[PDB]
Formats: C-alpha cells, structure tokens, sequence
C-alpha cells in the first residue's frame, strides 16, 4: 500500500465571527428577458472585440447565444 | 507610482471601524493593482508549486470584514504565507475592498502570497453576480474590464509539497496529466465545458460512481473512487478545494482524501456556516482554524450556476 505523508490534527481552533449584517444585493434576480438579451450581446461584443485572449486559448472564450 | 504601502494601510485601517465601511481608493490606484498583479501572475506558473508552511483559504465573496478577521487570526502578511482558492468577488457587500487587498498583498509579497482563480473570476459570472454592478456604482465599467484582464491571468491550480492538489472546483474527466494544466495559456476566459471549466466548477458527490451530472447545470460531479484513483496515479495525498458552503467551514470527503474549504462565515447573511482556513506546517500536518458565528418556498441554494443568462 502507498505511503501517505499528510496528517490531520484533531484539535480545531475556533474564534467568534464578526456580528454584522452580511446581506448583499442580488441584481441577478432582477433581469427581464430583454435585460438578459442585452447582457448576452454586451458580453459577446466585449469578449470578441476588447478582451485580450492568448491565441492558444481563443477556443475557450465563452460566448452566449444572443 | 503604485502607491502600494499607502493603499495597504488604508485598506487595513478600517478594521477598527464599523463593519461595511468602504475604503476610498482612486481609479488609478486600483488600475495599478490590476496591472502589476497581472504581470506577476503571468511571471509565475499556471500550476503553482508551493511549499509549506502555508495557510489555505476558500471562498470570500466580498465579505471584506471577515477577510480582515481571517488575517487577524492567521497573521497579517507576511507573518504567514497564504494560498486562496478563488471566489473573491460577487455575492457580497465589498468585493472591491476584498480583491484590492488580495492583489496588493500579491504585489507586496509575491513569493509568499498566492491567489487561484475561482469560477467567479470570469466575466460571464461576475457580470451578473454583483461585481460588475459594484464596479459601476463606485467607478466605471472600464475598471471592471481591467479587473477581467487581471482575472484572466490568475493561476488555476497549485500543488503543495508534491502532496496537496488545490483548485477551486475539482477534478475533470479531461485531467489525465498535470501537463494539461501547464499547457493552458493566459490570458484566457473560462469555457462552458472542458478541463478549465471543471477545475473551477466540479463538485464531489458521495452517491456518484464515477462522473455524474452536476445540479449547477455545468461541469460534473465525481465520486470517492475517482478521488482515490487520482491521488494514487499522481502520488498525491489530498485534494483541497472550495466552491461549496460547508457548515464548519471545512468538510472532508472520501475518507479525508478531499477537503472543501469555505472562508465566508454566515454566507451572505443567509446561511449559518462558519468560515475556515487550513494551516499546513512544514511536517505536512494540516490543522483547521474556524471563524464561527454566534415546499417550493424552501430556502434557495447557496450555489451559483452558469446558465442564468440563457434565453
Ligand atoms: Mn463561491
Ligand atoms: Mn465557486
């Protein structure tokens, strides 16, 4: 069997997290169909014309169906 | 001039203020952080080879005051060395302060401070999950585009002491050799499928044999036997990943062959989880330090997806 180097400690440390209101806006729940279409178009144009991508990675650029 | 020490001091000084206080950086200060960090990322490998001692942290999601508390506990750089696993921005109140402090520390301590790419460090995701809107409110869309160029150059995975494989998401059916990671060229986007997608998006699932469908609608799930075979093939001991909220801030899978880390306590004020970091000492002993808070109408998921823009 294979020799394992890693070990885990059973003794965990805990500290009290900050008490504050962490709630944040959810803009992705406020998109009409037309808004989504506009964002797909915006992203596609940005990625095609402005966003630098290495030649060997242009096949990875993620386009959205308009 | 980068004005780096002034930037760091201003980012840190709000630790004694009420939670949520913004830090007033200039547009050109933030641009400089993006451009200089990007240069450093490109100068280092896309598959980082790191050595302990190190503290490893999972998702932060703009919870800047929790990031400050995490650094207070672990030691502010350069007192400890850090590796973060991605998901710095989106789905929180202060993505800008969060990413600016992380980039400033990367520039200041480039051999002692490391950042991997999460699935939120890409344009299609952070366009909609909050970061674009935060940039627009405080600065402009051009600044968001500058951040995108920086994010497109983040490294994707790390191996610690030849034994801990780290990435945001998880394994891929397309990952047969580490050379496949090393061959990925930056800047790059994150695709909707393939190796780079899976490294940033996949999840473990105890009830999957092999590779399965992912509830997110992107990438895959993978089972415990996939983990075991991967570790055996590559002579590794642990996969360390992030990307899922877990109650204690850390959670094991596959008889401790994988761990999930999540560093944002009380995630977005809707979940009752702790945030954790994993410390790896020079003997390869791993330990945990946690910051713990005090029908169809069921609570929503905490996970993100890649298909929210679909027509
Ligand atoms: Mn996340
Ligand atoms: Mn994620």
């Amino acid at each position: 069997s294979r020799k394992i180097l890693i070990r885990f400690s059973d003794y965990v440390e805990v500290a009290d997290a900050q008490d504050y209101d962490r709630r944040a806006d959810k803009p992705w729940t406020r998109l009409t169909a037309a808004d989504k279409a506009a964002i797909r178009k915006e992203l596609n144009e940005f990625k095609s014309t402005e966003m630098e991508v290495h030649e060997l990675s242009r096949h990875l650029t993620r386009f959205h169906r308009p | 001039s980068l004005n780096l020490d002034s930037i760091i001091g201003r980012l840190l000084e709000v630790q004694g203020s009420r939670p949520g206080k913004n830090v007033q950086l200039t547009e050109n200060e933030i641009r400089g952080l993006c451009l200089k960090s990007r240069e450093i990322f490109l100068s280092q490998p896309i598959l980082l080879e790191l050595e302990a001692p190190l503290k490893i942290c999972g998702d932060i999601h703009g919870q800047y005051y929790d990031l400050l508390r995490l650094f207070e506990y672990g030691g502010f750089p350069p007192e400890s060395n850090y590796l973060f696993l991605g998901d710095y921005v989106d789905r929180g109140k202060q993505s800008l302060e969060t990413i600016c402090l992380l980039l400033a520390y990367k520039i200041k301590y480039p051999e002692n401070f490391f950042l991997l790419r999460g699935n939120h460090e890409c344009a299609s995701i952070n366009r909609i999950y909050g970061f674009y809107d935060e940039c627009k409110r405080r600065y402009n869309i051009k600044l968001w585009k500058t951040f995108t160029d920086c994010f497109n150059c983040l490294p994707i995975a790390a191996i610690v002491d030849e034994k801990i494989f780290c990435c945001h998401g998880g394994l891929s059916p397309d990952l047969q050799s580490m050379e496949q990671i090393r061959r990925i060229m930056r800047p790059t986007d994150v695709p909707d499928q393939g190796l780079l997608c899976d490294l940033l998006w996949s999840d473990p699932d105890k009830d999957v044999q092999g590779w399965g469908e992912n509830d997110r609608g992107v990438s895959f799930t993978f089972g415990a036997e996939v983990v075991a075979k991967f570790l055996h093939k590559h002579d590794l001991d642990l996969i360390c990943r992030a990307h899922q909220v877990v109650e204690d801030g850390y959670e094991f899978f596959a008889k401790r062959q994988l761990v999930t880390l999540f560093s944002a306590p009380n995630y977005c004020g809707e979940f009752d989880n702790a945030g954790a970091m994993m410390s790896v000492d020079e003997t390869l002993m791993c330990s945990f330090q946690i910051l713990k808070p005090a029908g169809s109408g069921q609570q929503g998921k905490s996970s993100s997806t890649g298909n929210l823009l679909d027509k």
